[PDB]
């Protein structure tokens, strides 16, 4: 069985490259990141435009929802995280501590706690409630392209252009895991699989891998695609079949059935590398967003 | 020079 995603709506309104895009726990909204140092809020069902949310000083990389649907934290060129109430539209806090460009951010599943990834080549662990940061890792030896908590919070996953994967203790701040391959290239994101069991990886070699976490191997690799020089997410789908979804550098979103490997879907309209994708959480609904030369966001939907 | 790190890329 293969989905049928077709085009629906097309976001304007970005001035700069989309960074990000993330659907809202509760499906109401997509919030978008860009170059343009501005969040941005969409219905999500019908593409509507819905505000604008600014404060930072440069681009931003990152934006991720609180698990009630009611926050978003960003991270930015600027070196800082903010967290924002997204009703109000009001900076709550900005957390600083990072020496370099912030790239990549989660809340927990609890949302008490933000962890971040920078340039600087560290993690840190922050308290949403004060904004003061817990713990810092020394955890890669290059910049940190993407960290993920687990399923219950206990771990932290982490990539690297360094080459490696690493998972941390949240409590402890111990590396409990390195995992690479049988090539070093630089791993350019990462995630834990909604039931926590498997690590979903990407590396600037045109792969896609799934890594059972608790054995430490690769079980899956995707192939098919393009992806030498962004960090561009990856997706499970879960709403009807269950695929990985990615953006590419040949400007397509890639559909693979996550079992067999195969791809049953490429996505063409836009006309730059798509950099970002997001799956609804009940509907049948991909959002997906491009780079400099296009900087729309684009919403799918299917019947599968 | 786009604006972002991860919209310059690697």
């Amino acid at each position: 069985v293969k989905p049928n995603y077709a085009l629906k709506f097309t976001l304007a309104g970005h001035t700069k490259a989309v960074s990000s895009v993330k659907f809202s726990p509760n499906g109401e909204w997509l919030a978008s990141s860009s170059a343009d140092k501005l969040i941005k809020i969409w219905g999500a069902y019908d593409g509507k435009f819905e505000k604008t949310i600014s404060g930072h000083k440069l681009g931003i990389s990152d934006v991720a929802w609180s698990s009630d649907s009611n926050l978003l934290v960003s991270a930015s060129d600027d070196k800082t995280l903010k967290i924002w109430d997204v009703s109000s539209g009001k900076c709550l806090k900005t957390l600083k501590g990072h020496s370099n460009y912030v790239f990549c951010c989660n809340f927990n599943p609890q949302s008490n706690l933000i962890v971040s990834g920078s340039f600087d080549e560290s993690v840190r662990i922050w308290d949403v409630k004060t904004g003061k940061c817990l713990k810092t890792l020394p955890a890669h030896s290059d910049p940190v392209s993407a960290v993920h908590f687990n399923r219950d919070g206990s771990l932290i996953v982490s990539s690297s252009y360094d080459g490696l994967c690493r998972i941390w203790d949240t409590a402890s701040g111990q590396c409990l895991k390195t995992l690479i391959d049988d090539d070093n290239p630089p791993v350019s994101f990462v995630k834990f699989s909604p039931n926590g069991k498997y690590i979903l990886a990407a590396t600037l070699d045109n792969t896609l891998k799934l890594w059972d976490y608790s054995k430490g191997k690769c079980l899956k690799t995707y192939t098919g695609h393009k992806n030498e020089k962004y960090c561009i997410f990856a997706n499970f789908s879960v709403t009807g079949g269950k695929w990985i979804v990615s953006g590419s550098e040949d400007n397509l979103v890639y559909i693979w059935n996550l079992q067999t490997k195969e791809i049953v879907q490429k996505l063409q309209g836009h006309t730059d590398v798509v950099i970002s994708t997001a799956c609804h959480p009940t509907e049948n609904i991909i959002a997906s967003a491009a780079l400099e030369n296009d900087k729309t966001i684009k919403l799918w939907k299917s019947d599968c | 020079q786009t604006g972002s790190a991860r919209s310059e890329g690697y």
